[PDB]
């Protein structure tokens, strides 16, 4: 799909 | 002897990557001066980025809304705007490692190192190119996003990449440190798709004089072309234009190896007419377009930073 | 998504290169504490590159001959030994940017990232495997002897290879940080030549998985193999013997796809057969083998599409 | 041949 990779804290 | 895919050192870049965290997102910042740049998606939930109304989202912010972590050691905020789709967040300490750099957008074609990046810590080094789509081909995974690409000029880092997403096929988009995106993308959660993309004839060409200089020449022939005779077949095989100003870029290795640049397209439009017959060329099977004339006279000369 | 044959960042190796130089000749030394560590082929002179005597050529130097260079300081040298082919020359001063390391002897198969350098200056950064003939397939000019192979996995660098020497077919020789070789290759310039070199079958195998692990499944079939079986045709191809300790190192990944290990021998097999029918697999023509299953799972998501 | 990588001092 379509993914802005920041990451979950 | 030898050709590689080869990256600039990191070292000075290295000296500047931060963790960066707003509510329970975290990723990657550039520290320069005393301003940290990262991707405005940042301030974003999930629900947020279906429909962000970033300059909404930043006003309800503050600047220990903002976690900035340099190694050990977490950086004061004491101020904080966008520029396009970038944060700079102000900090009360000027970094001292930033290197000589600048901000440069490149143009498709341009080739870059990436410093990948998770958690502010840099984890690998690989070398990119932009594609004619304005896509990267990279190598990235959740928590990625602020990681940066650029290149070296003696003293100087010019830094012309900063990471935001992942499209369907699994290629990449990112801004330049202005906060211009690359390619018709933007920051939102909605369907977004790499175009067709072509070959970067001027990088084929590059590649082949790197094969003669390494001594791979099965593929060099008596005949020449002309630039309208060779951009009718780059034409058919979806490869670049070639133009005069690439002709001129690539008269140093021509001159050099012995092999005018357009007796060097007539061995690539003979290579798209039939292929490589089982035959390889700088340990490839397929004509390799990440790497700029440029790239393969640093590589070849030896030259340093 | 994605994957690069990705480096580790360079900086904490940058930051230990230095120029070491003896009459008339050059070349690039490791700065670790107070050791320099560097070939010991710079106490030849063009007379001695057949047949040195290096404990001859080295008891007539006295520290004052070596002239050490880190940028712009000249390091005092105060003590000199030599263990195997290197030369650890002690100096006055630790390095105050000595990274945590180790030294490490690694088995062919094993990959490491190369900081190519040039009178104690780095040029670039690519990945190399030790080929199971003992060579590495580098990129290395004139000067560039004394750059070092490398990991950092965990934040400690391991060194694994320094620069000697470049061999008749264009590939590269050197020495572990203890000074001893890899393979049969000695320090002198009396002809010597690769073995037969052969494909590092387990790294193959671990590309294939990554493939899988990055969404595509094209090339696996509905067949399983023997061990032997296996082996009995992929050396048929000039593969490398998969030996059960292989079979073993890739449980991660074949759990992580589903793929028992030896269903994707089958693919293998049959990929050997077909070749790719002008498919490619993560970006290749060709079946890679400069990526360990240990690399696969440090670039690859821990999920597989 | 074998070629040793050192260089001639510039």
């Amino acid at each position: 799909g379509v993914t802005f990779q920041s990451a979950v804290k | 002897s030898g050709f590689r895919k080869m990256a600039f050192p990191s070292g000075k870049v290295e000296g500047c990557m931060v963790q960066v965290t707003c509510g329970t997102t975290t990723l990657n910042g550039l520290w320069l001066d005393d301003v940290v740049y990262c991707p405005r998606h940042v301030i974003c939930t999930s629900e947020d980025m279906l429909n962000p109304n970033y300059e909404d989202l930043l006003i309800r912010k503050s600047n220990h809304n903002f976690l900035v972590q340099a190694g050990n050691v977490q950086l004061r905020v004491i101020g904080h705007s966008m520029q396009n789709c970038v944060l700079k967040l102000k900090v009360d300490t000027a970094n001292p490692k930033t290197p000589k750099y600048k901000f440069v957008r490149i143009q498709p074609g341009q080739t870059f190192s990436v410093l990948a990046c998770y958690n502010g810590s840099p984890s690998g080094v690989y070398q990119c190119a932009m594609r004619p789509n304005f896509t990267i081909k990279g190598s990235f995974l959740n928590g990625s996003a602020g990681s940066v690409g650029f290149n070296i000029d003696y003293d100087c880092v010019s830094f012309c990449y900063m990471h935001h997403m992942e499209l369907p096929t699994g290629v990449h988009a990112g801004t330049d440190l202005e906060g211009n995106f690359y390619g018709p993308f933007v920051d939102r959660q909605t369907a977004q798709a790499a175009g067709t993309d072509t070959t970067i004839t001027v990088n084929v060409l590059a590649w082949l004089y790197a094969a003669v200089i390494n001594g791979d020449r099965w593929f060099l022939n008596r005949f020449t072309t002309t630039l309208n005779d060779f951009n009718l077949v780059a034409m058919k095989y979806n490869y670049e234009p070639l133009t005069q100003d690439h002709v001129d870029i690539l008269g140093p290795l021509s001159a050099q190896t012995g092999i005018a640049v357009l007796d060097m397209c007539a061995s690539l439009k003979e290579l798209l007419q039939n292929g490589m017959n089982g035959r390889t060329i700088l340990g490839s099977a397929l004509l390799e377009d990440e790497f700029t004339p440029f790239d393969v006279v640093r590589q070849c000369s030896g030259v340093t930073f």
